[PDB]
């Protein structure tokens, strides 16, 4: 299909008082792959992220037209965004493509910028919000990541093993598929800093 | 227009001494369904020209307006000048011409009478813009059936009187009551003459049924 | 479906099965095929659903708004004229199978025909929808010139029966109208 | 997709579950099918579920614009003369499937609503995939003017009728009862379907998995 | 017009012990948006020491089955013993092989144990290519089982981890728990459990409920 | 059909093309050039359809030009890049898209030299080396095989004449010279052609 | 799939990756792709499984009853027109079969080509696969007839290594072997993650 | 193309058409669709003129050689068995709409349909063809229990003269037969 | 087959304690047309089985003529050996599965009744072959219908009396009158015992309208 | 795609073909073999599809074999090449059709020496030259331009050089080397192969 012209896996993970998001490397067309830095995850503020994935033309479209939407609605109002506000800002964009539409699939992940409290959502590619309390996944291996993270997901979990669950699912799930891989990058953010890592995965 | 629903059938036209003459019958058919059986598919135009149609009857209807506007809007003038029979053939052509040129057509075939100035008049209008003048016309299976009938008196015989030409139309009309699958036995006549347009009743034809009796 | 109008002397009878189907599910167990547009003048609608209640309500605005202004009661044929002008014109694109009927001061009771095509024509009685061919010659060996308002109830109670008794996209239950100069009379019947 | 409606003595009771598909994945396990419109008004989503989203927040959105000019109560004709003229414009390529509710003035009155513009009212309705299955417990079940009590158990027995055939959910049954006065909004009514509980040893440690590179930035 | 192949789901799982084998299944019978049945296991007890599992369309299932259980008494019959574990995934790739151009759209796993007492399992595809394999998941969620099985059988992507084998008790557990997680996201999936434990003592069989939804 | 060729050094940018525009048998033009001067740093080389190459490359060249005229500076490698992107999505939805494939070669006075990789669905890349073309297939793998990122502008041409010489030994298209550039701290300069005595 | 062979000095080195996808899913790691026809032959398996598997496996059923009527083994280019004629029976029911046959002859070492559409062809070094056209460009920069043993060993190597890292459909370990003059022997079998390590330093 | 079999007491009653057609053209003016197979067995066929003739001189072939063997008078219920037996299997071959009805020694009269499928049905009254559809709720409305043979006669006359004047691919000329022990009394009749 | 002329609908079926009760309506539509109103479409197969079918009919009486044949096949033979419902359940699904394998196959959907020795039994087969056993079954659009009233009942309690599952019948029977287009208002039923095979004659139902007078 | 050459002489038949077995992007076989001595005065060029070149033109050769070893004599060429004609015309209303295009080369003791030509409708033709392939389109012209019925076999072989660099100059495909075959009074003689030093 369009979606697996490219590949690409995003994942995002409730925690504790933090959250985590994750994503693969490689760029590619349907079998050559040209370079392993793509970038996927997109910042939006602080303590506030973005991921895409789908059609590498509308990942770097989307993420272009909702920055510049972002960043006239931080000076009309001096506050910074709610996480809430940015899911209803991102399905009025896609929606307005509605027989035109744009072939990516988007998943946020952020903290409250009053208080701590953790969110995670994910979109279709019209524009369907949907909220959950553990993990959302996107992309074309969406299959080998509901299988993981439905066993390996625990409530009430520190940062320490919560790098240590999505690491675990997304090592695993990715190396079943076949048109994503070449490396892993995981964002885990919290209240008072935002560590990212980047693991050992194979690069075959 | 891309689907006929309610179509008519053949209509037949032929001069004569001194006017033109023309029948057709009376019958809506949707498919082979025989729906609307008492139906007029012929328009009296004001006082020399006149029209019949086959083809498609909601189309019909629709010339039927238009045309009938017209005539109305010049006899508001009062200045002595009406559309000659000639004129409205060529008005007519014009239109399904446009028609088709959008890819829309009219899903008509039409047939033109008149009697102007001491001359007949007889026309034919295709759907496509197709348009000519003749002694004799016949649409639908008629230019099949009953065109070889009425061609056969013409050159053997040029000029028509009324009674030879409406006792003719009576012949064709019958045998077209024999072989189309979409006849009716109830038509009407319509004449031109330097009187003016005159519409005769639902007619009905009589049959002969002798050769079911052989084997 | 199957639609039926029958005029008398005093004015028309209406008459309609149910049961609004999809592919071979009833979506609508029973189902108002009959709408009212003025005092006197209703339509029977046949074809696809949402097509006839959308030409159903402009009609009805179109004409409620032009008799407010004549400040007279609408001639039945003015209302016939009207889906005539919405059907032809969006030919291509509508499946509307309107019959219309009502009583008119000028004229008495009166039945139109207005087909899938956009042609209109005026008949002492009238029929249509898709179980409309079964009783189709049943209807013409039955009819009779100069019934009452009784016999013409009669007459489509039956006539409507043999129908819904074997479309399969016909049935449910009767509805039936008689327009008058006097009022409407409207009931629902199953027999 | 299972949503049904019915009309009882007093007011209208709504019902629906709570799973998105995705081709033959479940998706979500909990999603809101209960639409908001007016504080008398509700209504049921089926079909395309984006579709159904923007279309029930535009009305929301006129009615609150309508009864504000107004100065009184909405109706739930305004609410479907709406709706059956916007989806006639777009031909049916919106796929929207509602179920539309509410008590006015008049009193309660329940509408269906298919993505062409044709409605119907009717004392009891069905719509989305598992409707088939719903629509006999009500024409086996139902009968005039029941009270509420009797309302509820109907309906949280219809949906449920739909669980248990295919394209079910991960059933919360809600429910949303209408009277003339009091509102209700039901999301855990009915939680029949339990996932069964892990035992397996999964130990993890901190220190599994190996690190490329790492990266600190602290924020205030 | 006519076409001879529907969809019916199922899940088949299937590993290798160091001295048993562990076939386990849903009982679900599904087709398009309906259930037809909650009580239909795909596991087939062909000798003491070989279970079959067969997903896909089920009227090849049924087919197959017959098929397979004949030419074990030819074999019998004709040579005065049974057949042994790799004697059947032999047999069958030619089975599956002779209907090449009108093929069986079936997916084929087949459990047991070897000649010297350890478990085996055999994979299979619709034209008859197999290897013996450690564990295979083979149905319609089987997309949701081979990368849980790769980090807890294979111990794949984990770091300082010892490689201890399963054991028989923690394999159970480990079936069980990839079931109910199975169970959440499909939608061909429920109803029941029907487990198959082949040892050097005969053949187990074990029921777990699951969700009916 | 024809090849780019992309090695990124230290310091500097090595592009090679092709110099071949047949016509579906015949080969009419055998000293065809594909390189686009956009400014004093960067280089445009594009592959594509018989039409869209040319229209929609002189757009981007004559309006790099525009701005150089009117502000007095020149772009960057990374903005002059990223301008080109924004130029083939929004034409992408349309009854006219353009069907090129790109890349991009620049040097910045900051940040040193660039190489930048365009697919014909407008998808930016940041690469060491790339290729266009059914030769990309061949030969990227030898450039795989020995690049280094601390590498020489005299092992670079000797890479490039590894890279090329076995698109001379599997290669059925003909292809026989090969034009190249050189881009450094001072400018584009010009190397030499580079053909083939075959046998 | 990425498939190698090629003859020099000291016999006919093989080698194989071992990914087998299903679309965009990953069935398998561990897939065999080197049939192993005799002790004397050695068939490849690209394009196809089944159907790769079923015909070397009903070659290897016809050369042992050519050995037991004449007392001698069957020479490599008869093997590999036996393939032949089988496979071109059944032209264009839509067969894939692209494999490769080696073995140790009277005539030296033997090396051909088979498709599915008939083209038996000799050589000195062959590609098939997927990622095949990723290897002959490493393969044939560090070609020569005078290799020696454990340099020819690095390079086949080292190729399947460069069509995995390109190749989406390639991966899983390397499988190697060696064809000498008395038979076939395994060479080595090892992952691509642990040849990222050494490779990179 | 219309076709018409009703029992009675004493036997059956048979009536069709002519008018054979192709596509509007009226190829055959007169046609005798029903035809002679033994001498109390009759069929009416509809369907494909060319397939028709075909099956009916093979039954008649079978049918003929089978009695003679018996030394007895065949059964109504054989021959509608025999053209089961030809329709079944050659289904997706032919498009046949036969009819069989006669008197029989053993059973009275009968009547017997072989639709386009292939199945076999006995009937008190059957009819068939193109324009069967439009007579089809008249016929069950004026059926009646218990007729005799002319009202029978009278019955079927009517009934085809709708569908005569309705459907385009019938009309032209009744040709009726009346079988019962003594004979067969075959007419052709217009009104 | 390819094309299903005349076609029957949904068929029903259920156990109960000593025997298996089903049902089936009386029609055979022609597409739209309900054209053949009294048909019977369910046969009783010897003593203790006993079999009802949907799909096309005019193969249904090819079924009823080859099993009507074996049948009597064993009788003759006198040897005390008949054809358990069982076997005629195993000897159907290899009679359909080699059918559609000719890629001809036969347009039916069947269900089997049958009690013997003490046991109940109530048996599906596909056009495709595709068998199985079940407390309850229904075809046609009875699959989507009726089967979530006989699950909630069964789920509910295990086993049912006789006149338990014959009022069960007459309510499905019932709900797939109003809202199935190929429905008619005459069935019948016929059930199995140990006392052999009984078929009630053409029972009707009872409708409920009072939701017309409703707006 | 594949060429071929059959420069006809007084007394001597000059033929040529080229040497690439190429799978759809790279080429496999460079010194691949298109040329099948029939007989001790016949030669066979076959050019087609995959499979059938191969299975078609075996069973043609082993077949004129048995007619020399059972008669024990020689076919003419004439009735050599009218034998492979029938052959062609009998498998093709078959559900197994081959599609090759052959050209034939003979000398006679009687009639001296012939050529000719076959297409995959099987069609015969006598042709002082011939070519196939898409090099026959741009190639023919030249050997339709110098040729001169009373020519020797030394300027053959330089009208033959001519003939093939201009399809070294304006044709897509690689080629590089030519093997050439000459038949005269003696028997089959191999000339000397043909390659190409381009630049």
């Amino acid at each position: 299909s369009i979606m697996s012209y490219n590949g690409g896996a995003v994942m995002a993970m409730k925690g504790k008082n933090c959250v985590a998001i994750a994503a693969d490397r490689r760029f590619g067309i349907q079998a050559q792959m040209v370079t392993t830095d793509f970038q996927k995850i997109f910042p939006m503020g602080d303590r506030l992220y973005i991921g895409l994935a789908g059609l590498a033309t509308d990942v770097q479209t989307v993420a272009q037209r909702l920055k510049f939407r972002l960043n006239l609605y931080e000076l009309k109002e001096g506050r910074q965004i709610k996480p809430y506000t940015l899911m209803s800002m991102v399905a009025n964009l896609l929606y307005e493509k509605r027989f035109g539409p744009y072939y990516t699939e988007p998943v946020i992940a952020g903290l409250d910028p009053k208080t701590f409290k953790p969110f995670i959502c994910s979109l279709d590619l019209i524009g369907c919000p949907m909220v959950t309390d553990d993990f959302v996944v996107s992309g074309t291996c969406a299959e080998q990541m509901y299988g993981m993270c439905e066993s390996l997901w625990e409530p009430n979990m520190d940062p320490d093993h919560l790098f240590e669950t999505i690491s675990q699912a997304m090592l695993n799930a990715v190396d079943r598929d076949a048109v994503s891989g070449m490396g892993v990058i995981v964002h885990i953010i919290e209240k008072d800093k935002i560590t990212t890592r980047t693991l050992k995965a194979r690069m075959d | 227009t891309q689907n006929p629903m309610v179509t008519g059938t053949s209509v037949l036209g032929v001069k004569f001494e001194g006017g033109v003459v023309i029948a057709a019958d009376m019958l809506g058919s949707y498919g082979s369904l025989a729906r609307f059986r008492n139906i007029s598919r012929i328009m009296r135009v004001n006082n020399s020209t006149m029209l019949g149609a086959s083809g498609d009857y909601a189309d019909f209807q629709y010339l039927k307006q238009v045309l009938g506007q017209m005539v109305i809007d010049e006899e508001l003038l009062g200045d002595g000048h009406s559309y000659s029979p000639r004129a409205i053939h060529s008005w007519l052509t014009r239109a399904m011409y446009s028609r088709r040129s959008k890819m829309n057509p009219l899903w008509n075939t039409m047939v033109i009478g008149g009697y102007a100035d001491g001359e007949s008049f007889l026309g034919y209008v295709d759907m496509l813009g197709v348009a000519y003048e003749a002694p004799s016309l016949a649409t639908g299976y008629g230019a099949y059936l009953a065109q070889p009938l009425l061609r056969e008196v013409l050159e053997k015989q040029p000029v028509l009187s009324q009674t030879e030409a409406r006792d003719l139309v009576e012949r064709c009309m019958r045998v077209l009551y024999y072989r189309d699958a979409r006849s009716y036995n109830r038509f009407q006549i319509a004449t031109v003459t330097e009187k003016g347009v005159e519409i005769e009743g639902p007619l009905s034809t009589e049959t002969n049924w002798d050769i079911a009796h052989m084997i | 479906t199957t639609i039926m109008a029958v005029q008398f002397d005093g004015g028309v009878v209406l008459g309609a099965d149910s049961r609004t189907t999809t592919g071979s599910y009833i979506a609508n167990r029973v189902t108002d095929k009959l709408t009212p547009i003025h005092d006197r003048i209703f339509c029977c609608r046949s074809g696809s659903a949402a097509d006839t209640q959308a030409v159903a309500d402009a009609v009805t605005y179109q004409l409620g708004f032009h008799s407010i202004e004549l400040n007279e009661p609408p001639l039945v044929h003015t209302a016939a004229s009207l889906f005539k002008e919405m059907c032809y014109r969006y030919r291509e694109d509508l499946m509307a199978g309107i019959i219309i009927a009502g009583w008119d001061p000028q004229e008495g009771g009166q039945v139109y025909s207005v087909p899938m095509g956009g042609m209109m024509v005026r008949q002492s009685f009238a029929i249509g929808g898709s179980g409309s061919s079964y009783i189709y010659g049943y209807v013409d060996a039955t009819y009779r010139e100069g019934m009452t308002k009784e016999e013409c109830l009669q007459f489509t109670a039956n006539a409507l029966a043999l129908a819904m008794e074997r479309d399969g996209s016909s049935g449910g239950v009767i509805r039936l109208a008689a327009i008058a100069e006097s009022g409407v009379e409207r009931q629902v019947l199953l027999g | 997709t299972t949503i049904a409606g019915v009309v009882y003595k007093d007011g209208i009771v709504l019902g629906a579950d709570t799973r998105a598909t995705e081709g033959m994945v479940v998706a979500d396990k909990n999603c809101s099918k209960i639409h908001f419109i007016s504080p008398n008004i509700y209504c049921c989503g089926a079909g395309t579920a984006a579709d159904t989203d923007m279309t029930t927040q535009l009305i929301s959105s006129n009615l609150e614009l309508h009864s504000l000019s107004t100065g009184r109560l909405p109706r739930v004709v305004t609410a479907n003369r709406m709706l059956k003229q916007m989806l006639f414009r777009y031909q049916g390529y919106i796929g929207a499937a509602l179920v539309l509710g509410g008590v006015d003035v008049t009193g309660p009155h329940l509408y269906s609503i298919y993505p062409h513009g044709s409605t119907d009212k009717l004392p009891y309705v069905t719509m989305g995939s598992g409707s088939l299955a719903a629509m006999a417990v009500f024409e086996d079940k139902f009968r005039p003017d029941m009270e509420e009590e009797e309302a509820k158990n109907l309906v949280s027995e219809a949906i449920a009728a739909g669980i248990f055939n295919d394209l079910g959910s991960g059933s919360n049954i809600d429910l949303c009862v209408i009277s003339k006065n009091k509102l209700d909004f039901l999301r855990p009514y009915t939680v029949p379907n339990k996932k069964g509980t892990r035992l397996g040893r999964y130990r993890c440690e901190k220190g599994t998995t190996a690190v490329l590179t790492e990266k600190i930035t602290p924020l205030e | 017009r006519f076409s001879p192949y529907v969809f019916n789901g199922g899940t088949i799982l299937a590993i290798a012990g160091e001295d048993f084998a562990i076939v386990a299944s849903d009982t679900r019978l599904s087709e398009g948006f309906s259930i037809h049945t909650r009580d239909s296991p795909k596991c087939y007890k062909l000798t003491d020491k070989t279970v079959i599992g067969c997903s896909g369309f089920h009227g090849d299932c049924l087919t197959l089955t017959k098929i397979i259980e004949a030419r074990l008494k030819m074999y019998k019959h004709s040579n005065n013993k049974a057949m042994t574990t790799g004697a059947i995934a032999a047999m069958l790739s030619t089975i599956l092989y002779s209907r090449r151009f009108f093929p069986y759209y079936v997916y084929n796993i087949i459990g047991g144990l070897d000649e010297e007492g350890k478990g085996a399992v055999y994979s299979f595809d619709p034209v008859g290519s197999y290897q013996r394999d450690s564990f295979k998941a083979g149905g319609s969620a089987s997309a949701m089982l081979q990368p849980l099985l790769d980090n807890q059988v294979g111990f794949k992507n984990m770091q300082n981890v010892e490689h201890v084998p399963l054991s028989l008790d923690r394999a159970m557990r480990l079936v069980k728990d990839v079931f109910i997680s199975a169970a959440e996201r499909d939608v061909y999936t429920g109803d029941a459990l029907r487990i198959c434990i082949v040892t050097k003592e005969g053949i187990r069989e074990e029921t777990v409920s699951l969700r009916k939804d | 059909m024809e090849y780019l060729i992309g090695i990124q050094g230290p310091d500097y940018v090595l592009v090679a093309s092709d110099r071949v525009a047949a016509s579906n048998i015949v080969q009419m033009k055998d000293d065809h050039d594909k390189m686009f001067k956009m400014s004093e740093k960067i280089l445009l080389l594009c592959v594509g359809e018989a039409g869209d190459t040319v229209q929609f490359a002189e757009y981007i060249q004559k309006n790099v030009q525009l701005y150089k005229m009117r502000n007095g500076y020149e772009l960057s490698p990374t903005a002059a890049a990223n301008f080109t992107r924004r130029n083939l999505a929004d034409c992408l939805r349309s009854r006219t898209p353009y069907h090129v494939n790109l890349l991009l070669a620049g040097y910045d006075e900051h940040e040193g030299p660039a190489l930048y990789y365009m697919d014909y669905l407008a998808a930016l890349a940041k690469a060491p080396f790339a290729a266009h073309g059914y030769g990309a297939f061949l030969t990227l793998s030898i450039l795989d095989r020995y690049y280094t990122p601390t590498i020489s502008r005299e092992r670079a041409v000797e890479l490039l004449r590894k890279c090329l010489e076995e698109l001379q030994k599997r290669f059925i298209l003909n292809l026989p010279t090969f034009s190249v550039r050189i881009i450094d701290k001072n400018g584009i300069h010009d190397l030499d052609n580079i053909s083939f005595p075959k046998q | 799939t990425t498939t190698l062979a090629f003859k020099f000095r000291h016999g006919v080195i093989v080698a194989a990756d071992s990914r087998a996808t299903a679309g965009a899913y990953i069935a398998s790691q561990t897939v065999k792709k080197v049939i192993e026809i005799n002790p004397y032959l050695l068939g490849t398996m690209a394009g196809g499984a089944a159907d790769c598997s079923f015909w070397e496996r009903l070659l290897a059923r016809q050369c042992r009853i050519y050995e037991l009527r004449n007392k001698e083994r069957i020479s490599v280019a008869a093997a590999s027109k036996l393939l032949a004629n089988m496979v071109y029976q059944y032209k264009g029911m839509g067969l894939s079969m692209g494999t490769m046959i080696c073995g140790w002859d009277k005539r030296g070492p033997g090396l051909y080509y088979v498709d599915s559409e008939g083209n038996r062809i000799s050589g000195a070094t062959f590609s098939v696969g997927s990622g095949s056209v990723y290897a002959y460009g490493v393969m044939d920069r560090g070609y020569s007839y005078d290799l020696e043993v454990e340099q020819a060993y690095d390079l086949a190597r080292r190729a399947i290594y460069q069509a995995t890292y390109r190749d989406a459909y390639s991966g899983g370990a390397v499988n190697l072997y060696h064809v000498r003059e008395d038979g076939w022997i395994r060479v080595s079998s090892d992952n691509v993650a642990d040849l990222h390590e050494k490779y990179s330093g």
